[PDB]
């Protein structure tokens, strides 16, 4: 089992390089795919690809040798680094949705109000925020518990528990994940409301002779719809619910499951190539980029 | 295939022993204790060579119980070069002991 | 599949009209934009008008107020009414349209094309 458990999170590290180099790859190396939404893929597979090298890696040892080998300093950089890139991931898959729902819906509205430039502030916005709830916290060590069990974790270098207290677990929770959830629900219901009440206006327009069904593209793009919110939803909404029973019952859910959690969270990061990279143009890309 | 233990058997056939010996500490008076026991005789034959289970009997030996502070009854002790490796507690079925025991043997 | 089947073309005085119209044939998502480009000889493709699924428009400058755009609200079929007719109106004029049902991506169809020729 322990044998089994340490060959599976070399491939997710291989599975998340791999896909997100392939990805930014693509996008530098093709005029065709330098369109605005990739503009926001690229952010989020730089995320997804700092999480393959530096995140995952240095956490699959904890795991390995069940102690922090490389002293208090890169214990908090290293946390600092995966919250950062956690958060600014999930806050791009959000703004990737609002792009998406605007592009579909409002298409012509949507090329006069969102600009490359302003794109741009959008993705830095994104960093920024990423940045403020992991960084400025952890190095400054506003997320501390003043607990006696805790504060031996803080001076102990062999030990990098994530042990927070009630405030950062909560407004870190909210920031990084539930936030982004609840705007990546009710902008995804209005792309299936607004095709709803557009298949309405069709069978209105007819007088009477024709009811629509569901077909080919519809039902595909049903299965889009669920694969974007079931596999991120899926990913991370286990670890994230945890985070906040640990804030109120610590001793409720084991140490062990907490850590299973936290991994699923960190193979959305190889998921994502596959969920947002299927277009035509990068089918082509990738062929091209595989000689 | 099952060794019977006693408390001064306990250090050559479980402390001493080669490879993996699975301990079941059940009592004639325990019920629980028992719904394993026709399970664990399946899993003597299944699991030859990986390993080998032993049975000792606390109302027999009570002097080896408490060193290893077994509280409640029926616990699986898996012992692995003279310590306990992994460790189950209550009653189970064949394919919840199964899956401890892939787990735990295979590394 | 999907086909697009462009009429309504041909040959015109100028200060004159016509009317194309687009049929698309096959299963298109509810949400999509159908439009008109055209490509003058020796130069580069260029929107004419289009018209999402919404209702909502968008022309070119040049043919602003002159050409209107309109949809089949039964059918996927879209009609570019073509007045006051100039010989720089002169092109091939295909008929397209962006299909979102990926959601993340948008699928095009272009139609074959269709000639329009504007005599002064
Ligand atoms: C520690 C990793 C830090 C990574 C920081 C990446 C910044 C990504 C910037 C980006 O992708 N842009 C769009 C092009 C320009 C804004
Ligand atoms: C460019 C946009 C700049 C906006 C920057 C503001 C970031 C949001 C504010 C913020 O960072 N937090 C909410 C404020 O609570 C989270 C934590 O900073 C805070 O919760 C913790 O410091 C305490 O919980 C621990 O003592
Ligand atoms: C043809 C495929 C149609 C599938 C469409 C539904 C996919 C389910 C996505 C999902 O899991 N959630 C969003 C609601 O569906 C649940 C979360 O929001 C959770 O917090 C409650
Ligand atoms: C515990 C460890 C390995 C540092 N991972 C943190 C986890 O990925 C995470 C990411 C972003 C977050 O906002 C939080 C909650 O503080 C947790
Ligand atoms: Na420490």
């Amino acid at each position: 089992a322990a044998k089994v458990m340490s060959l599976l999170m070399a491939l997710v590290v291989l599975l998340i390089v791999a896909g997100n180099v392939l990805v930014i790859a693509a996008i530098g190396s093709t005029q065709r795919l330098q369109t605005l939404t990739n503009l926001f893929i690229t952010s989020l597979a730089c995320a997804d690809l700092v999480v393959g090298l530096l995140v995952v890696p240095f956490g699959a040892t904890l795991v390995v040798r069940g102690t922090w080998l490389w002293g208090s300093f890169l214990c908090e950089l290293w946390t600092s680094l995966d919250v950062l890139c956690v958060t600014a991931s999930i806050e791009t898959l959000c703004v990737i949705a609002i792009d998406r729902y605007l592009a579909i819906t409002s298409p012509f509205r949507y090329q006069s109000l969102m600009t490359r430039a302003r794109a741009k502030v959008i993705i830095c916005t994104v960093w920024a925020i990423s940045a403020l709830v992991s960084f400025l916290p952890i190095m400054m060590h506003w997320w501390r518990d003043e607990d006696p069990q805790a504060l031996k974790c803080y001076q102990d270098p062999g030990c990098c528990d994530f042990v927070t207290n009630r405030a950062y677990a909560i407004a870190s929770s909210i920031i990084s994940f539930y936030i982004p959830l609840l705007i990546m629900i009710f902008v995804y219901l209005r792309v299936y409301r607004e095709a709803k009440e557009q298949i309405r206006k069709i069978d209105r327009a007819s007088k009477r002779k024709t009811s629509r069904v569901m077909a080919m593209k519809e039902h595909k793009a049903l299965k889009t719809l669920g694969i974007i919110m079931g596999v991120f939803t899926l990913c991370w909404l286990p670890f994230f619910l945890v985070n906040i029973v640990n804030v109120f019952n610590r001793d409720l859910v084991p140490d062990w499951l907490f850590v299973a959690f936290n991994w699923l969270g960190y193979a959305n990061s190889a998921m994502n190539p596959i969920i947002y990279c299927r277009s035509p143009d990068f089918r082509k890309a990738f062929k091209r980029l595989l000689a | 295939k099952i060794i019977h233990l006693t408390d001064d058997s306990f250090d050559t056939d479980v402390l001493k022993a080669d490879g993996a010996i699975l301990v079941d500490f059940w009592a004639e008076w325990s019920g629980p204790s028992k719904m394993i026991a026709p399970i664990l005789d399946e899993i003597a034959d299944e699991y030859q060579g990986k390993l080998t289970v032993a049975k000792l009997n606390i109302d027999q030996n009570p002097g080896t119980a408490p060193k290893y502070g077994i509280r409640g009854i029926p616990t699986l002790l898996l012992f692995k070069n003279g310590e306990v490796a992994a460790t189950k507690v209550g009653a189970l079925s064949k394919g919840q002991l199964k899956e401890f025991l892939d787990a735990n043997l295979a590394e | 599949q999907v086909q697009l089947q462009e009429s309504g073309g041909g040959l015109v005085q100028a200060g004159g009209s016509l009317r194309l119209s687009c049929a698309a044939s096959g299963s298109i998502f509810a949400l999509n934009i159908m439009g008109w480009y055209r490509q003058a000889p020796g130069k580069q493709r260029e929107l004419v008008a289009a018209i999402h699924s919404g209702g909502t428009t968008n022309y070119a400058n040049s043919v602003k107020g002159r050409f209107t755009i309109s949809r089949d609200n039964a059918a996927n079929t879209v009609y570019l009414q073509m007045n006051s007719l100039k010989p720089e109106d002169t092109a091939v004029y295909y008929c397209n349209v962006k299909d979102f049902g990926a959601i993340i991506y948008d699928y095009d169809y272009w139609g074959q094309g269709t000639q329009v020729t504007v005599s002064s």
